[PDB]
């Protein structure tokens, strides 16, 4: 099963439709972006360790490029994920609005008139 | 060779008291040993234990025990003065409870 | 000290180092500019300011 | 509550950036400081919990456990630096990293507001423990122990995961507060019975329940001293905390689903107390003692009364402290004589008097002497069980005798009699070991002074 | 379906069973493979001719082309197997187990 | 001379700095849960002539 | 083999896979499969020896049979509906034959016997290619025809794949066979969720490919093909063995490692439909894969095995060829769970 | 740039550099014969690179600083104690033989790499094709077990088949009594204990196995004791050799590419020397292996990669 591949108006290989520009971009201080940078730093440290170089101090340009690349890709990944979830909620709400008979709002009943069975603990 | 493999012999255990008669059991280096003892004793007994127990003993009453006692005193005084029972078997007013119409 | 050439000499490979730093700075400034334009476009579309 | 979580994640690089001969000092000092910081969580309310954020919360049941964990980390550090002296710097840093990661996972587990997050952390705790056991254990059984420690857990926890996600597809939320407020009774159907079993079996195997406990002797015997400390004092309480949490959605099925587990708990408490009477291994005796005490805790949780919950919380705290002390006391003799047999080194009171005093206090606390918190928990559980059924006072009473016997047995075997003649390598007790014993035992009586801090939310 | 269609399906099934049941020679299995290809060609041609699908008339030819590749591939492999054992028997290909 | 002292004992500020950072992050988390500030039926209150918010 | 010829053959393999992935015509998908097989056969025999020739012959026979069943299914579909476009597969017999052919191509049980043999018979690089890149095309076709699948047959083959992968991998001392059985079990996991959600299939495939790439690159870096030759690596480079152990733990599905994310998600997806028993059995069975990963970790990282004297010479030399993508692959294999929701970008 | 497929795709071809003086030469001979002097004179006259006979510390001479390391961290075997106690119960004899074979394999790889990279010829003293004679001499005298011979044969079978045999083999014949006279007149107090049976076994192995099987690949130049000092005549005899019968003329560009990728990357060369066959003579326990490896990693220029050790004067580390 595939939910969103046949959605009308979908450009095949876009990765970021124009409608996505209507959403607030992720902040550059987003904790997910910080975690992506941490992943890049870990990749740099592992690169230093595998090559048998001083793990923390061997290559600063390489480590900085690692962090930069991870943050750079993670920014667009987060943008696409937020766009996809916004699309999901949009379609959900539109479907609920267009099918009132399938989502009725029944009368609210307070706890003073609902009969709940009591199970003693003894 | 009548042997199975090349291996080091199992070495004898080192006694920390031989090179340091007052060794505290923390490290082979006497200075690092002494300071490990000092930091353990200061931060375990002096800081955490006594000060933490003092802090816990004087924690403000967020469980509302004294407040509950005073509230109970007020309610007991009022209900005894006006002759009402000290407690009621119902904790909710029956006027706001709607029983089902038919029991048959 | 090393009996062999050790192609990585005392001086670092300046071309590779310069390319690495240049790529990193270009990526960072591109990201900042993209984030600024995304913020501006979002505010314009939703009309906050 | 990030004010506690972040300093541990900072303990990590501080350990990895320390000078080669200053790792232990820095780790111990900052772990003690973190324990002092975590002491502030004991200031609880009377109605609801401390809801710090959407992710983490603190309750009157989890705060003593967090304090115990943060207090146990420095004790492990002191207990570990003796037998790791010959290790390389990198492996020492790796060992400290495992300990710190275990503490971080436990801290996040005890405060998670979400049941799937609780599952993820409560399962993540396995990797550092397994690595510690199978890498720094001493004998060749350790490998097998690790396997016994792993699959026994996973076979119990993988069904739970399924049940958990099933619940989230029915109620829409696994947050503990919403789960508590929107609670509904469980009907009597086969599907509900198996859902109950899936929700219960993981925590019952982590207790461990009698019959499911075979992993525990292996894990607690082949582990290093810090591993045994953390396995006995904290990791066994994950099952109790999880059962106390998850039982809010299992009523009224528990009313009759507890019978096999109650029967197993009582009879196996008697059985393990009896097993302690014939034990040639001193560590195995302490492990089976832990099994008996946790059987009592299982009974308390299963009968589902306020007094039982209070007694269970007190018993978990007291057992953690007491069992950690007993393991350290046994490890001192092991490090002296390199053997775990109880009748090898005898008459040690003559050679080590202060150690004999520590042994006496630990054994007196193990047999629940009044007014220790061990006794408070045991007596509350026994009163609750008596209210549940008057006949239980037989079995419980039986246990009370047997415990005392084996407890004093251990003491009389190790401290009294005459010293073994051919053992001449028993050096005077180091200041480190005496400080370890004192830091184990003083909090016990200090909590005896103020017992409402460990009585849980039902107080 | 007419009887000719089912006859072609039966030929395909017979060739498939012949490939799946090896006797000794790899060449016989290769011949069964070519028989499968021939049956597929005949059936596709019959279906395309019956429905007057003009642009699909090129499809069988392409099929034959790739058949040749497979045939060539198989023959090449056979050569190497022979060079290792002096025979094309499939019982000699047993160096790897499960 | 403080160069060697610093390069040897600079690892002693990581944990206190983490403590302060955790306190700051706890405050930042607190500032995002103010949807019911001074709005509960039990604690709803009139503002003082000077104060702006009942709690931070 | 000439480097230019080798590059041409590799590019032809990838071109066949892309032709399968970008086509709407059944004939073009079949042509892509044919081209992929034709270019793949020489790649398996890059290092010439009888074992490589046997592996190539077995692979060719299996894939040619599968492709003939594929073409027959296409022709039956054309007969009962004059359509060439890859769609809901208007005929049921043709769909059964298509499912069988694609399962044979992927190595799903009971068409699994060729996978361990071919993996053991070829070099580590060829095994890497076969176990990572060769799964994309049949899985892409299966994703495209997922709405018309018979859930009973697909789920039976997936469950059989998981069971057989665990049981077969329990008995291996050769690393390539262990990898092949792990691959079979992971294909079972990928195909179990295919009738319910193809996004979960893609996520599982991506995580499996990352973990397999990391494992194979670590095995190439430390030139070990058996358990005992891998047990020597701790005395030459312990960092590699530590990373290998953490990668094995991730492959075992333990939290909080990223290898836990696919199964977890699949379980949740299978619980959104009713499907309660099957995920429970599936996790119970994946415990076997975890067991033999743990045994490998015991043999290579958590204990020190005896070494040889000549290893001292190896201490004096460094690794000459350097794989640029190994650290990123390891990090993605391990520390990726907190970024789980990003899977929304897949659909 | 490092040699690889990219250099082969555009430009680099090995066949063009071969200029009739490639001619891998080995000068074999029994113990204490003047094969070394003849090798140096041949290399000087023909302008080839001379490789001194690979010893216990040959691998040390090519990595880091060329100075040898401690015997505990390199070799873990002694020739002197092999002479003193050839039947020692600690496995010294076969450990020495295996380490020497590994060193000879490394030296042959280095020589082939130099020849294929520069086109200049090389002259070796002994080779991997000649080492086995010493092993045979160890077996007939009871110095090593038969399992050691089986292990040696396995390693040699998996290793020596990947290279090309030398173009021309020079052998120098000295009778055993003259060898004993030379040993007596030498003065090294450990070689006085070499019994005549050992040297006779070495010569028997040489003349009965090595020369016959080597003559099938290419012709062999044999010289008596007196006709080896005249190096000019030996060189002029070498020069007029018709070398068109061995595997060397049958080598094209792609085979040379494969061999050149093999000769560099010394780890791939030494791959099969440490196969997991557990002979007591060469198997080392986990504790000793760990201790010795920790000892090795603490050497001044060994903790990190060649250009990353600041304790031997490596600068600009944080930008490399
Ligand atoms: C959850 C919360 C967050 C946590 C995240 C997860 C954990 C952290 C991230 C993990 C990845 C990061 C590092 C990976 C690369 C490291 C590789 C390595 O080899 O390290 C050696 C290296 C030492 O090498 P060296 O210095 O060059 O010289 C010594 C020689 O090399 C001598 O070295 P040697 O090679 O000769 O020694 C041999 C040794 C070499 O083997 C190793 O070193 C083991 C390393 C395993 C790599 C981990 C795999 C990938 C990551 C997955 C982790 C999973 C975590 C999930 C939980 C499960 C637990 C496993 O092998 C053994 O001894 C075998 C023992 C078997 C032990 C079994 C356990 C192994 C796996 C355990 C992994 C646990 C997590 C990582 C722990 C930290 C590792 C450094 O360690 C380091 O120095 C780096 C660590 C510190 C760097 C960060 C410093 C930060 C800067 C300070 C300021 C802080 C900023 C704060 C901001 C606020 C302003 C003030
Ligand atoms: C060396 C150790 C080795 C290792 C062992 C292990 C040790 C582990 C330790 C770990 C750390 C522990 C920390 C725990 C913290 C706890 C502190 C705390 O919460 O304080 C609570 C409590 C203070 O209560 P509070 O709530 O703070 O005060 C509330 C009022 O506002 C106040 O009322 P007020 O307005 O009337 O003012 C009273 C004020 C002033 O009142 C007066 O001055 C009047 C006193 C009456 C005398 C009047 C006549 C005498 C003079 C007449 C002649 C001179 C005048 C005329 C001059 C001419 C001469 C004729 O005096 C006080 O405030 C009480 C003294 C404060 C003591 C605090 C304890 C801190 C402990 C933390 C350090 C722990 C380490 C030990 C170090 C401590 C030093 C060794 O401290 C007490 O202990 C009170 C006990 C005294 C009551 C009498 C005992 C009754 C016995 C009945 C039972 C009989 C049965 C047999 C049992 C016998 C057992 C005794
Ligand atoms: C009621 C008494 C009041 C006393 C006031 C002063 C109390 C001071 C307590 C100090 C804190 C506890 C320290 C325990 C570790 C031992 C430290 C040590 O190494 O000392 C060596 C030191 C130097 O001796 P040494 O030459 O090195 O000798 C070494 C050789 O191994 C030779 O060693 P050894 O043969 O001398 O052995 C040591 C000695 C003593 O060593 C110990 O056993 C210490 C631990 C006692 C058992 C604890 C487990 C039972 C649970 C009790 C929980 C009470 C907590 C209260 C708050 C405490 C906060 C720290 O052994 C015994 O005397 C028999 C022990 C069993 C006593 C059974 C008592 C049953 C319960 C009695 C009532 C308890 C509740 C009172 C309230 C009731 C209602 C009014 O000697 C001392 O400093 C004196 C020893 C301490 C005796 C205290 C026993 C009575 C106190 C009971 C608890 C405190 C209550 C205070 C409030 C009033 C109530
Ligand atoms: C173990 C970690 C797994 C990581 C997997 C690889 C990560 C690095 C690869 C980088 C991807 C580069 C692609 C960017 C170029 C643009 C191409 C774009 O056009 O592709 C779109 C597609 O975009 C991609 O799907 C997004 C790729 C992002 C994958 C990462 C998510 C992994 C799960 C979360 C784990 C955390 C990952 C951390 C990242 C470093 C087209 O969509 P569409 O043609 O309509 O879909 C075809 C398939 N359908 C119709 C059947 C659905
Ligand atoms: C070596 C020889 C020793 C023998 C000689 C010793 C000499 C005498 C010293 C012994 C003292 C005797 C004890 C007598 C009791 C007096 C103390 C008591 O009064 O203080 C209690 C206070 O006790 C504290 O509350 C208990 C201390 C808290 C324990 C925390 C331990 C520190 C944390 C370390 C980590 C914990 C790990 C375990 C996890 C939970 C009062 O409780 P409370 O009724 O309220 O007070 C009412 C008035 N207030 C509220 C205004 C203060
Ligand atoms: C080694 C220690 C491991 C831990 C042990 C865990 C203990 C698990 C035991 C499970 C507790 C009870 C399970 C089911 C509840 C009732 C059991 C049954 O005997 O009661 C009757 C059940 O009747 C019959 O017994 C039918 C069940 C018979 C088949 C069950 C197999 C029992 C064989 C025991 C094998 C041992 C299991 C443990 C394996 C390790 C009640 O009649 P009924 O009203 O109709 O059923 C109630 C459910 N309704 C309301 C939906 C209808
Ligand atoms: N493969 C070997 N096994 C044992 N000993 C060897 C081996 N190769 C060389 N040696 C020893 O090295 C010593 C010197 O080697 P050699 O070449 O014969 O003399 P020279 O250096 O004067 O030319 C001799 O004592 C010889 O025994």
């Amino acid at each position: 099963m595939t939910m969103m591949s046949g959605r009308p108006g979908r450009v095949p290989l876009q990765f970021l439709p124009n409608e996505a520009r209507s959403l607030p971009p992720p902040k550059l201080t987003d904790p997910r972006l910080v975690y992506m940078g941490f992943l890049g730093y870990c990749s740099g440290l592992i690169d230093n360790a595998i090559r048998r170089r001083p793990v923390v101090s061997a290559g600063l340009h390489r480590q900085l490029l690692y962090v930069t690349s991870f943050v750079f890709f993670g920014y667009y990944l987060l943008k696409r994920q937020d766009y996809m979830y916004a699309l999901r909620d949009h379609d959900m709400f539109a479907y609920v609005k267009s099918h009132p008979e399938d989502f009725p709002e029944k009368d609210k009943k307070t706890y003073g008139e609902i009969l709940e069975e009591f199970h003693p603990v003894r | 060779p009548t042997i199975r493999l090349q291996e080091d012999p199992d070495p004898e255990d080192e006694n920390l008291y031989e090179k340091n008669p007052d060794s505290h059991g923390y490290d082979k280096d006497p200075i690092v040993d002494l300071w490990n003892m000092r930091v353990v004793f200061f931060f375990g007994f002096s800081i955490v234990l006594v000060l933490g127990s003092t802090f816990v003993a004087y924690l403000p009453d967020y469980r509302m025990q004294e407040w509950a006692r005073r509230e109970a005193e007020r309610l007991v005084k009022y209900r005894e003065a006006n002759g009402l029972p000290l407690m009621e078997s119902n904790c909710f007013d029956p006027n706001k409870i709607q029983l089902p119409e038919d029991e048959d | 000290k090393f009996y062999i050439r050790e192609p990585p000499h005392g001086s670092p490979d300046w071309l590779k180092v310069g390319l690495t730093l240049g790529t990193s700075v270009f990526l960072w400034i591109y990201l900042i500019k993209q984030h600024k334009e995304d913020v501006l476009e979002y505010k314009r579309r939703n009309g906050l300011e | 509550m990030l004010k506690i979580i972040i300093p541990t994640t900072m303990l990590l690089p501080m350990t990895w950036m320390s000078k080669h001969n200053m790792i232990w000092i820095n780790a111990t000092v900052h772990s003690l400081l973190i324990s002092l910081i975590s002491l502030s969580l004991l200031n609880q309310l009377g109605e609801n919990s401390l809801n710090f954020s959407l992710t983490f919360f603190s309750d009157s049941l989890s705060a003593p456990l967090l304090v115990l964990t943060t207090w146990l980390l420095p004790l492990m550090l002191m207990a570990s630096q003796s037998h790791l002296s010959k290790e390389t710097t990198t492996r020492k840093k790796l060992y400290i990293t495992m300990l710190i990661l275990l503490q971080l996972f436990l801290i996040m587990t005890f405060t998670a507001t979400e049941l799937i997050l609780f599952y993820i952390l409560f399962e993540a705790t396995l990797v550092p423990t397994l690595i510690i056991i199978t890498r720094w254990g001493n004998q060749t059984e350790r490998l097998n122990a690790g396997l016994y420690f792993l699959f026994y857990t996973l076979a119990g926890s993988l069904p739970l995961l399924v049940a958990l996600v099933y619940i989230q597809n029915t109620t829409g939320s696994l947050n503990f507060l919403i789960i508590h407020y929107w609670s509904h009774p469980l009907s009597n159907s086969w599907s509900n019975i198996f859902m109950w079993l899936a929700c219960i079996m993981a925590f019952m195997v982590k207790m461990p329940l009698y019959g499911l406990h075979l992993w525990l002797p292996k894990a607690h015997v082949e582990a290093p001293i810090a591993g045994s400390m953390v396995l006995a004092a904290v990791l066994l309480k994950l099952g109790g905390y999880g059962m106390m949490r998850i039982t809010t959605i299992l009523n009224p099925l528990t009313n009759y689903m507890a019978y096999p587990f109650l029967m197993l708990s009582m009879w196996g408490m008697i059985m393990t107390s009896s097993i302690c009477l014939r034990q040639t291994d001193l560590k195995s005796l302490i492990a089976y003692s832990s099994v008996s005490h946790m059987a009592l805790v299982i009974v308390a949780i299963m009968i589902q009364t306020p007094w039982s919950f209070m007694g269970a919380t007190a018993l978990m705290i007291a057992h953690g402290l007491t069992s950690s002390m007993l393991f350290c006391l046994a490890n001192t003799n092991y490090e002296r004589v390199h053997s775990r047999t109880m009748i090898l080194a005898r008459g040690l009171q003559t050679l080590l008097p202060l150690m004999a005093t520590w042994w006496l206090v630990a054994s007196l606390t193990n047999l629940a002497l009044p007014p220790s918190i061990n006794l408070i928990g045991e007596l509350f559980i026994i009163t609750a069980s008596f209210s549940w059924s008057n006949i239980t006072i037989i079995l419980m009473g039986m246990n009370m005798m047997i415990t005392a016997l084996y407890s004093l047995y251990m003491l009389i075997t190790t401290q009294r009699g005459k010293y073994t003649h051919h053992i001449n390598n028993i050096k005077p007790s180091f200041t480190r070991e005496n400080a370890l014993m004192a830091l184990h035992i003083l909090p016990l009586l200090l909590l005896t002074l103020n017992p409402k801090m460990i009585l849980g939310p039902l107080y | 379906m007419p009887l000719v269609y089912m006859n072609i399906i039966m030929a395909f099934a017979i060739a498939l069973a012949g490939l799946l049941m090896y006797r000794s020679h790899l060449m016989s299995s290769l011949l069964c493979l070519e028989g499968m290809m021939l049956s597929l060609f005949i059936m596709s041609t019959l279906i395309i001719l019956n429905t007057h699908f003009t642009l699909a008339n090129m499809m069988p030819i392409i099929l034959l082309v790739f058949a040749a590749c497979e045939a060539a591939l198989g023959l090449s492999l056979l050569v190497m197997v022979s060079n290792t054992y002096g025979t094309d028997y499939v019982q000699n290909l047993n160096l790897l187990q499960c | 001379n403080v160069l060697q002292i610093v390069r040897d004992h600079w690892v002693h500020i990581l944990v206190p700095v983490g403590f302060v950072f955790g306190c700051y992050l706890d405050r930042r988390s607190d500032e995002k849960l103010t949807a019911f500030r001074n709005k509960s039926l039990l604690f709803k209150r009139e503002l003082r002539p000077n104060e702006e918010v009942t709690w931070k | 083999m000439n480097p230019i010829i080798y590059t041409t053959l590799i590019m032809t393999v990838m071109s066949g896979t892309m032709l399968v992935m970008i086509s709407s015509h059944w004939l073009l998908i079949w042509i892509g499969f044919e081209m992929n097989l034709l270019a793949m056969i020489p790649v398996l025999m890059k290092n010439f020896n009888p074992r490589a020739t046997e592996a190539a012959t077995k692979y060719f026979l299996t894939q040619a049979t599968a492709s003939m069943m594929l073409m027959m299914a296409i022709i039956i579909n054309l007969l009962y509906s004059g359509q060439w476009t890859i769609t809901k597969m208007f005929n049921p017999v043709a769909m059964t034959m298509m499912t069988m052919a694609l399962a044979m191509k992927l190595g799903l049980s009971p068409f699994h016997f060729w996978v361990p043999e071919v993996t053991q018979g070829i070099s580590l690089q060829a095994g890497l290619l076969l176990l990572t890149w060769q799964k994309l095309a049949p899985l892409s076709v299966l994703c495209q025809i997922s709405q018309s699948i018979n859930p009973n047959l697909m789920l039976t083959m997936a469950m059989l794949s998981i069971l057989i992968g665990g049981w077969g991998g329990l008995n291996q001392t050769q690393l390539r066979k262990i990898m092949a059985y792990s691959s079979i079990a992971h294909m079972g996991w990928m195909t179990a969720v295919l009738p319910y959600n193809t996004t979960m299939t893609i996520l599982n495939l991506l995580i499996y490919i990352t973990m397999t790439l990391a494992m194979f690159m670590l095995l190439i870096h430390s030139s070990a093909t058996t358990t005992l030759s891998l047990s020597h690596t701790w005395n030459k480079m312990p960092v590699i063995t530590s990373l290998m152990m953490v990668t094995l733990l991730s492959m075992g599905g333990l939290p909080p490692l990223s290898g836990f994310m696919p199964k977890w998600m699949i379980i949740q997806e299978m619980t959104k439909n009713e499907s309660i028993i099957m995920p429970t059995l599936m996790a119970m069975t994946a415990l076997l894969n975890l067991y033999f990963y743990m045994r490998l970790a015991y043999s290579s990282s958590l204990t020190m095995f005896p070494s040889t004297n000549n290893m001292k010479m190896k201490w004096q030399f460094e690794h000459t060829k350097q794989m640029k993508l190994l650290p990123t692959m390891i990090v993605l294999s391990t520390l990726v769970l907190p970024m789980t929701p990003a899977l929304s970008s897949l659909n | 740039l490092q040699y690889g497929p990219l250099a082969f795709v555009l430009g680099e071809r090995t066949t063009r550099k071969l200029t009739e003086t490639s001619k891998v030469i080995t000068v074999d001979g029994n113990i204490c014969s003047g094969k070394g002097r003849l090798a140096r004179e041949i290399a000087e006259k023909l302008g080839l690179r001379h490789f001194p006979e690979a010893g216990i510390h040959y691998a040390d001479s090519t990595t880091g600083d060329g100075k040898p390391l401690d015997v505990q961290l390199s070799g873990n075997c002694s020739l002197e104690k092999f002479y003193d106690d050839p039947k020692s119960n600690d496995g010294n004899s076969y450990r020495l033989q295996s380490w020497l074979y590994a060193s000879r394999l490394l030296q042959y790889a280095d020589a082939l790499e130099h020849l294929l990279s520069t086109g200049q010829g090389v002259v070796l003293e002994r080779s991997i094709y000649s080492d086995f004679v010493f092993l045979e001499a160890m077996y007939r005298q009871g110095f090593i077990r038969k399992q050691c011979v089986e292990h040696y044969n396995e390693v040699k079978k998996v290793t020596a088949c990947e290279y090309l045999p030398p173009h021309v083999v020079v052998y120098v014949d000295v009778p055993v009594p003259e060898i004993q006279s030379r040993i007596q007149k030498k003065g090294n107090p450990h070689e006085m204990k070499i019994t005549a049976a050992y040297l006779q076994d070495i010569e028997n192995a040489y003349k009965k196995t090595f020369l016959p099987e080597m003559s099938e690949k290419c012709e062999v130049l044999q010289y008596s004791a007196r006709e080896a000092e005249d190096a000019e005549k030996v060189v002029e005899d070498i020069e007029y050799l018709k070398c068109d019968k061995g595997p060397w003329p049958d080598q094209d560009d792609r085979t040379f590419h494969r061999l050149r990728m093999l000769v560099q990357n010394k780890l791939e060369v030494l791959n099969y020397t440490t196969i997991p066959v557990y002979l007591p003579e060469i198997t080392i326990g986990a504790h000793q292996s760990d201790r010795v490896f920790q000892k090795f990693t603490e050497l001044p220029g060994r903790k990190y990669s060649p250009g990353y050790n600041e304790d031997v004067g490596d600068k600009w580390i944080w930008l490399k």
